[PDB]
RNA sequence: AUGGUGAA
RNA sequence: GUUCUUUGUAAAGUGCCUUCGAAGAGUCGAGUUGUUUGGGAAUGCAGCUCUAAGUGGGUGGUUCCAUCUAAAGCUAA
RNA sequence: GUUUGACCUCAAAUCAGGUAGGAGUACCCGCUGAACUUAAGCAUAUCAAUAAGCGGAGGAAAAGAAACCAACCGGGAUUGCCUUAGUAACGGCGAGUGAAGCGGCAAAAGCUCAAAUUUGAAAUCUGGUACCUUCGGUGCCCGAGUUGUAAUUUGGAGAGGG
């Protein structure tokens, strides 16, 4: 089908955007890694949360290991992703949009968590949050009758937890959540048990309602989510658990 | 068989131009009658209790259209091709073209309608402009200058 | 009688909105009684349904337009239909109404696990989630439990709502296989039937009974579990199943699910006490393993289903 | 002057009180609108209500547990020329319970039970 | 405004832009019945300069009558049978044809409750301008009466029947002349 | 009691039932009100309050 | 003559 | 007569000074066929053909001058 | 987008609100229109811009604020009466037909549109609905309406400002 100029100017324009905008944060944290403060912007990680009179608490971020839940969102308009940012998104898996992964936050992570920020979501859930997402999203690829494993389908048993993990007191899905809530020592295999959790969209259709609903929730991302494109820029927080509710 | 002056419609503004003249008049809409209200009640809870500059909008009344060109004030004009009597609108590009107001004869007079809070126009104009969309304004003139006045030189003649 | 082809044509609306009022009366064809149906076309809900269709065009010639601050306000000065005036005629004497809330908690204990999709709205879920554990504020609160009963399809209750046995379905807290077949049209307007209903009874049982309705909710131990330990209630015995576990702190952990089991315990009367609430007093430790680690002398250790035997 | 004018009209209406302010009506919506369903209503067919379960489970005694070719005579056989909606397991322990793959099914086929009935 | 240039673009009848209009419409109103409902004027300046308002309670019927009593004033009485609530106030040419002549002749509702309160227009109401048409008290009624001033219209200017019965009947008094 | 009953359920609203209505005749029914007839257009008002017709009499 | 009523 | 309320940088009027300043078309008119009259300068009207102008146009008076402004409408006694 | 959405037009309904017919008819307003009869037979003049018929109104109707009359040291909407007057004028100058301006009086009243932009804000109206002091007022919603509804102006000028 037939492309308008106007379409291939502003992919372009979008995302040699991003070509500059990520190039400048991988020399930036280049240079706060190795350690040559001659001439930086800034010489510390920034957590900024976003909450409600629309607060904006800029942090600091200390070595203290936490846990990030982030969805992946379908921004911006005209941003064909670079190589940069196809694998940090192919590494976790998060190439669907609505479907989240909890990683942990190191100062290993973190400055990655940089190249991903126009990309997707992030956030600290609640344990209630962690707990109603698995038990009501979750998927196991585990092998079917004989041939046919990647039907991923459905955390329906306990035992299953007995098969595959299992031996690292794996017993239930209960111990899971227990090994994800607290860092675990096998919190990455069980994380590398649960691929994706295929949330679902908010607006999830055309219509009456539905096109006008689209357009009320979509400024509001545009304040939930601010794009800071700078070199040190913060990273951007949002309340998970009221998002949850959006997409449970 | 059409006589010249008649037919000088349908041969009307492009799809590229029409969509970019509504990029530039949607900015430009009049304020509403449940929005024009609402702010006149605000207006009433904070001036009772305890400065603005003049508002940009599009002109859109046929008399007050056929004043604006020939004041002159108008800078672009849009004129629908189908009206119920057709000589209420026949005269108005000559006028434009008379007194070197730029002008392009739009298509469909309900796409006039849309931007301008009623059923259908006929005729919509925009005197003048905000800062920001003045030079945007202007190329568009150029751009409707190139497209409809100079393409079709001979739409005053042909049957 | 008349015909079924004859009604949507007599009654003038949509068919899926016949079908829509149909499970608001209770009709049904024995055909269609001819008289009812004549009694259903002076109603108010018919009057909204019209209206409802009527907001749906000149609110898409809004938008159509583009102008979407005129559309913005449509919804602001838009009503809703309640369905109270469905009720009254339906449920006349309210305990009539508790021998047909056996049906109303079997739909709802339902939504509450089930996950948000295009089909089904999650304000819908995140409404069920919070009436059922507002039903189970009442019910953990004043003690009110009979008979309980596990099973293979979800897990049974049974309980004198002032001498009815109600009973209703809490099914496994399992992500759950959302079939093709079904249909959430039917079932969601059910629902929309049965939500309603569901908050006079529980302001009922709260304002004329116990308590206020409804009592405002903690937060924070909602952070925690998300269940009935959560949501604090205010104001303002003679079975022995009442006086079970009277004064009896129990540990429950990480093997059986709390929410299912932290009911019966709290139904009863003994405190319950969880591994996963960081994330002694107390005198019994359920646990479903093979290997068991600690076992001290003061932790009595009984296997969960003795606790459903203690009810039975 | 005739906005202004307008104006000193809306001034002049809400010194006589005709009209409330946008922001008051908002706090009269406020007011309103969360109490809704918050209000005593009360002060024929026999539904045909489910049949009570009482000792048919998940840890059952075993003789319940269907014979195995009849466990296929179960999956041959279609839905509602059918006595069983299920067939029952067996399960020693709480943690071991499935699940439940045919919940959702089983209301929406109680539900047209319900009006069609 | 632009009700200059109609004016002036109407004077020109037989031009080759109206000279097109005219032979469209004459098929047009052809197609459509013999009196009907036009929504809006084709000759809206005139339909300004003659009494309309393009306000609830105005009507424009559009119709056809033959060629070869006065044609205007058989139009406006055709409408006035047809459309018996509405008051005729004026009519005008629009178009004609071999065989027939076509006006847009323009009717108030005095019931309609826009035109019993403005008092540019109440006048109407009052039951003395029941049928205009019927009684030549219409613009072209008033003209076929030959009701002007001047030595033209002596003998016919407060009615012809009037005079006649003022100049042959005796007129005697009391005490005798 | 049946039409006391029918004006009561009716009251004080726009347009209530043809029987209850005052007979009067047909051309009083038709005809405009008070406030029709006395409804008088803005110019008049105006041109009422700045001129007047004055009160006076002529000699001393 | 105008207008009407009847009629192998 | 007796009061209750009058508001908003509101609504006019008057004189001077300054800058502008659009008024009705298938109509007026023209020929003809009929009707109208006691109407001589077809008066008035209708039918049919063609159909204007803006320091304009209509009507009258011995070369000008006087007089109104059609083709829209309302109104008591 | 092989969807969908604007309008315009044609529909619809035992929906909501209305309205028109018919009777009366002296007067009034329109339309239509004879014959006996008069001058000599009858085409005009003459019965007659009648009677009958048709359509339409009201307490009156119609007419009416000049595209008027005049020829003067000008009058000044219309209607009626007195008079002009049996005059001018027409009429096989014959049956005869028959005004008008002026003057005296009765009664007196004038105004509204269309016309060039509210453009720093359709300032307007209908209807529904909720109340109120109900031949109506107000709030809210809906529709009409820019193919122009309000204010301002109608030649006596008028408008913009100072």
């Amino acid at each position: 089908k037939f492309v308008r100029a106007e379409s291939i100017v502003a992919k372009t324009l979008a995302t040699s955007r991003e070509k500059e905008r990520i190039k400048r944060v991988s020399i930036l944290e280049d240079k706060k890694a190795k350690n040559e403060t001659q001439h930086i912007a800034s010489g510390k990680d920034f957590i900024l949360k976003i909450t409600e009179g629309l607060i904006r608490e800029k942090t600091t971020y200390d070595g203290k290991p936490a846990l990030l839940f982030i969805v992946r969102v379908r921004g911006p308009l005209a941003v064909n992703i670079p190589n940069k940012a196809f694998k940090i998104l192919s590494l976790l898996r998060l190439v669907e949009t609505n479907t989240g992964v909890f990683v942990k936050l190191t100062k290993n992570v973190y400055p990655l968590l940089k190249v991903i920020a126009p990309y997707v979501v992030i956030g600290k859930p609640s344990l209630s949050s962690i707990r109603s997402l698995i038990q009501k999203r979750g998927r196991i690829i585990y092998k079917g009758e004989n041939e046919a494993e990647p039907h991923e389908i459905v955390l329906n048993d306990n035992n299953i937890v007995e098969e595959q993990l299992g031996d690292h007191g794996i017993i239930c899905v209960e111990d899971i959540i227990h090994e994800i809530a607290t860092m675990g020592e096998s919190f990455s295999v069980c994380n590398f048990f649960l691929q994706p959790f295929k949330l679902n969209r908010e607006v999830s259709g055309f219509g009456s309602l539905n096109r006008l609903r689209k357009i009320k929730q979509r400024e509001a991302e545009s304040r939930t989510r601010q794009f800071s494109n700078a070199a040190t820029a913060p990273v951007i927080e949002v309340d998970i658990d009221s998002l949850l509710a959006k997409l449970n | 068989k059409v006589p010249p002056t008649i037919a000088q419609f349908q041969y009307t503004l492009d799809r590229n131009t029409a969509a970019e003249t509504f990029k530039l008049f949607n900015k430009y809409r009049p304020e509403t009658a449940a929005e024009k209200k609402e702010r006149l009640t605000k207006e009433a809870a904070a001036v009772a209790e305890g400065a603005s500059p003049k508002p940009y909008a599009v002109k859109y009344g046929l008399n007050h259209v056929v004043a604006l060109i020939e004041n002159k004030k108008a800078k672009l004009v849009l004129i629908a091709n189908d009206v119920d009597p057709i000589e209420l609108v026949v005269f108005l590009p000559a006028l434009c073209k008379k007194m070197g107001v730029p002008y392009a004869i739009v298509k469909g007079k309900a796409r006039l309608g849309t931007l301008v809070n009623q059923k259908t126009s006929a005729v919509a104009a925009l005197t003048e402009v905000r800062a920001e969309d003045e030079a945007a304004l202007a190329k568009l003139v150029s751009t409707i200058d190139a497209n409809f006045a100079d393409k079709y030189d001979e739409v005053k003649k042909h049957w | 009688f008349i015909t079924r082809s004859q009604a949507v044509r007599k009654l003038q609306v949509s068919l899926a909105d016949f079908r829509r009022l149909c499970i608001f009366k209770g009709i049904y064809p024995r055909f269609y009684y001819a008289k009812d149906i004549q009694y259903l076309m002076h109603e108010p809900v018919l009057a909204k349904f019209r209206e409802h269709k009527t907001f749906a065009r000149k609110l898409t010639r809004a938008l159509g337009r583009g102008e979407v601050s005129s559309a913005k306000r449509l919804e602001e000065n838009r009503d809703s239909y309640t369905l109270d005036h469905i009720i009254k005629e339906r449920y006349p004497s309210f305990p009539d109404a508790i021998r047909d809330i056996d049906d109303a908690l079997n739909m709802l204990f339902l939504f509450s696990n089930l996950p948000s999709t295009n089909q089904v709205s999650s304000k819908i879920i995140n409404d069920a989630q919070k009436i059922c554990n507002q039903w189970l504020a009442y019910v953990a609160k004043e003690r009110l439990v009979r008979k309980v009963f596990v099973s293979i399809k979800g897990v049974y209750y049974q309980a004198n709502i002032k001498g009815e046995e109600v009973r209703w379905l809490v099914p496994f807290k399992f992500p759950e296989n959302i079939p093709s077949d079904v249909d959430f049209r039917i079932m969601l307007t059910f629902l929309e039937f049965y939500s309603t209903l569901l908050h006079f009874v529980l302001y009922k049982l709260y304002t004329d009974s116990g308590l206020i309705y409804p009592p405002k909710l903690d937060l924070k131990k909602d952070k925690i579990i998300s269940g009935l330990s959560s949501y604090i209630l205010e104001s303002r015995y003679d079975s022995p199943v009442a006086s079970l576990f009277s004064a009896f702190v129990f540990y429950v952990s990480r093997e059986v699910p709390i929410d299912i089991l932290e009911f019966l315990i709290l139904s009863c009367g003994g405190n319950v006490i969880s591994e996963a609430a960081m994330d002694s007093k107390v005198t019994h430790q359920i646990v479903d393993r093979p290997v068991l680690k600690n076992k001290v002398a003061g932790r009595t250790y009984i296997q969960p289903q003795w606790i459903f035997d203690c009810i039975n | 002057k005739n906005e202004a004018k307008r104006v000193m009209k809306i001034v002049r209406a809400i010194r006589e009180g005709r009209i409330i302010p946008p922001k008051k009506l908002k706090e009269m919506k406020e007011k309103e609108k969360i109490e809704n369903y918050q209000y005593d209503l009360w002060g024929l067919r026999a539904p045909k209500l489910p049949p009570p379960t009482n000792e048919e489970s998940y840890n059952p005694p075993e003789e319940y547990l269907l014979s195995p070719e009849e466990k296929e005579a179960w999956e041959n056989t279609e839905y509602s020329e059918r006595e069983r909606n299920f067939i029952p397991q067996k399960y020693s322990a709480l943690r071991k319970v499935p699940g439940y793959g045919e919940s959702i099914r089983e209301r929406f086929e109680r539900s047209l039970d319900l009006y069609l009935a | 405004g632009a009700y200059k240039y109609l004016e002036e673009l109407q004077r020109k009848k037989q031009s080759d832009v109206l000279r097109f209009l005219q032979r469209v419409r004459v098929w047009e109103y052809r197609q459509k019945n013999v009196i009907h409902r036009a929504a809006r004027p084709t000759r809206p300046d005139k339909a300004r300069r003659l009494g309309y308002k393009a306000k609830q309670g105005f009507v424009i019927y559009r119709v056809r009558v033959r060629r070869g009593r006065s044609l205007r004033a058989t139009a406006e009485e055709r409408v006035g049978r047809r459309a018996a609530n509405l008051r005729v106030l004026n009519s005008y040419w629009v178009n004609q044809d071999s065989t027939y002549k076509y006006f847009e002749v323009i009717l108030v509702d005095p019931q309609h409750k826009a035109i019993r309160r403005d008092a540019r227009y109440n006048w109407i109401c009052d039951p003395v301008h029941k049928h205009r048409e019927a009684r030549g008290l219409t613009a072209t009624g008033k003209k076929s009466r030959g009701i002007n001033k001047g030595h033209k219209f002596n003998n016919t200017k407060a009615g012809r029947r009037k005079t006649w019965k003022r100049q042959n009947t005796l007129s005697l008094w009391r005490y005798r002349k | 009691q049946q039409r006391e009953a029918v004006r009561q359920l009716y009251k004080g609203k726009k347009y209530q039932p043809k029987d209850l209505r005052a007979k009067k005749t047909r051309a009083l029914r038709r005809a405009l009100t008070k406030f029709e007839a006395s409804q008088v257009t803005e110019k008049q008002r105006k041109k009422q309050i700045a001129f007047p017709q004055r009160k006076y009499a002529i000699k001393a």
